[PDB]
RNA sequence: ACCGAUAGUGAACCAGUACCGUGAGGGAAAGGUGAAAAGCACCCCGGAAGGGGAGUGAAAUAGAACCUGAAACCGUGUGCU
RNA sequence: UGAGUAGCGAAAGACGGGUGAGAAUCCCGUCCACCGAUUGACUAAGGUUUCCAGAGGAAGGCUCGUCCGCUCUGGGUUAGU
């Protein structure tokens, strides 16, 4: 469903970890069980593992928004976006 | 300890009479052509010829 | 007869370090107050190296420092081996006056007048 | 020496927190005064 | 006569005026050597203002450097920066960082 | 027959906000280029900052630390002493 | 005004290369010196991006600064135990 917001494109994500792991930006109210079902339905893949982590607002006078990025490991299939 | 009276301009300018800066000892270098401190080494060329 | 704003224990180590750095490089920069005292300290180490006796080779080891010079590469002759060797064979006929001081003017940030000391 | 203020995250919310000012009529009159004045922070 | 101004320098005016007396009224060739071999913190800054005034004399106008003399040289006070240093027993003492305005005038006396 | 930026509401500015206190509370300073941005293309000194020309405009001793610019205070030159 | 006066917060540094407009203070190397029931190695409270890389020197750093816990841009925290 509409739980994925933005793919992450960085040296840590794109140059490395991109062999089999894909990083995304998810809603701030979803668990790792809802990210596995959403990825398969949209990308037609089979997910093997899913890690998640939280990020706090950063002062920039005002603060940037908080983020939540998850990393999914697929057993079979490739996104190749 | 503390000053009883403030200092006036007339008195302040007389004390600073000898508070001057010195003019260095400089001469024209035989080979460089620029000015040089006596008994030193020409910065421009590097020759002393003692 | 100078103290150089240091204690007796530091005024001896700094002199041992300045004498060894010169024998290796043959030309160094320092202040004027340090150059006029290191002058007499280095001129006596060459006097010992011109006698050649083993007794003199052991008295020079009390002031010299253990430092290798790879430039020569012939076993990386120690600082003490350079003396009694390359340096002892140059001033054979010269009796005194193995150094020369040169002025350069004050240095920025400190006001101290830099000097150049080298072996003649 | 030891100074008067030693920070403590939990003790600061239990004594001056929002939920403790609402448990008392006098505490509620504190938030009504800060609201009437236009403060950006009400409690804590 | 050509002029050059260096505005809002971070050196105290009293310290800049000490070197301005050594060059006021001298020649444009002997004033550069004096400023160089001197060992004051205001020499490099004052020298860069005199080099831009001699360049203005031959580019905007056309005057040969051989006929250039230091006519006027003075320094004025600029805005100050108010800073505070902590003292003993909870006291504070104000500190001033003063600025200067350097002006140089070269002329050929003709 | 009220005030005109130390005045008038604490606040003509994004003010119950900078800041101060464990807390209940206490609390400021800050308006003005020009009729029109037409906000100095380009050359020169400099690492920059800054400055001297050129140009815009009625005016740049109107160049954003920008209407008018008093006194204290700090400098340079000079007639008499 | 006092006044270019007091002070600049416990302590060992020296030289040779490199960078650059500018080096006693930044980088690399070799000697020397200090702690070692410890100035070493892990972790609660508290702080809340001070962490990493490239690029900067107006202000802050009681001097300097090419450097920084300072400025700009982009990054960094993965648990069935």
């Amino acid at each position: 469903r509409d739980i994925l917001k933005r793919p992450v494109i960085t040296e840590k994500s794109s140059e490395a970890m991109a062999e089999d792991k894909y990083t995304f930006d998810v809603d701030t109210r979803v668990n790792k069980t809802q990210v596995k079902m959403a990825v398969e339905e949209i990308f037609n893949v089979k997910v093997a593992s899913v890690n998640i982590m939280n990020y706090k607002p950063k002062k920039k006078q005002g603060y940037t928004n908080k983020r939540r990025k998850a990393i999914v490991t697929l057993k079979e299939g490739s996104d190749d976006l | 300890a503390v000053p009883k009276r403030r200092t006036s301009k007339t008195r302040k300018n007389k004390r600073r009479t000898h508070f001057k800066i010195s003019v260095p000892g400089m001469t024209e270098c035989p080979n460089c052509g620029e000015y040089k401190l006596s008994h030193r080494v020409c910065k421009n060329c590097g020759s002393y010829n003692g | 007869y100078r103290k150089l704003g240091r204690t007796s224990d530091q005024r001896k180590a700094m002199l041992r370090d300045l004498a060894t750095s010169l024998i290796i490089s043959e030309r160094i920069e320092t202040t004027e107050a340090r150059a006029k005292e290191v002058r007499s300290v280095v001129e006596k180490l060459i006097t010992l190296g011109k006698k050649g006796d083993l007794a003199s080779r052991r008295n020079a080891a009390k002031t010299l420092r253990n430092v290798e010079i790879l430039n020569e590469d012939e076993t990386t002759q120690t600082a003490l081996q350079k003396l009694f060797g390359e340096i002892a064979e140059r001033y054979t006929e010269r009796q005194g006056g193995y150094t020369r001081i040169l002025k350069q003017g004050p240095r920025r940030g400190d006001g101290a007048e830099s000097v150049i000391i080298e072996l003649v | 020496v030891k100074r008067t203020y030693q920070p403590n995250k939990r003790k600061h919310s239990k004594v001056h927190g929002f939920r403790k000012r609402m448990s008392t009529k006098n505490g509620r009159k504190v938030l009504a005064r800060r609201r009437r004045k236009g403060r950006k922070v009400l409690s804590a | 006569e050509a002029k050059a101004v260096a505005r809002t320098i971070r050196i105290a005016p009293r310290k800049v005026r000490l070197v301005l007396d050594l060059i006021r009224g001298k020649n444009a060739a002997e004033a550069i050597a004096i400023l160089k071999l001197t060992n004051k913190a205001s020499s490099p800054v004052i020298e860069k203002v005199l080099m831009s005034a001699l360049a203005n004399a031959e580019h905007n106008y056309d005057m040969n450097t051989d006929e250039l003399v230091v006519k006027e040289a003075y320094a004025n006070e600029g805005p100050t920066l108010k800073r505070f240093r902590p003292r003993a027993q909870g006291r504070a003492s104000a500190i001033n960082k003063r600025t200067s305005h350097i002006t140089i005038v070269v002329s050929d006396a003709k």
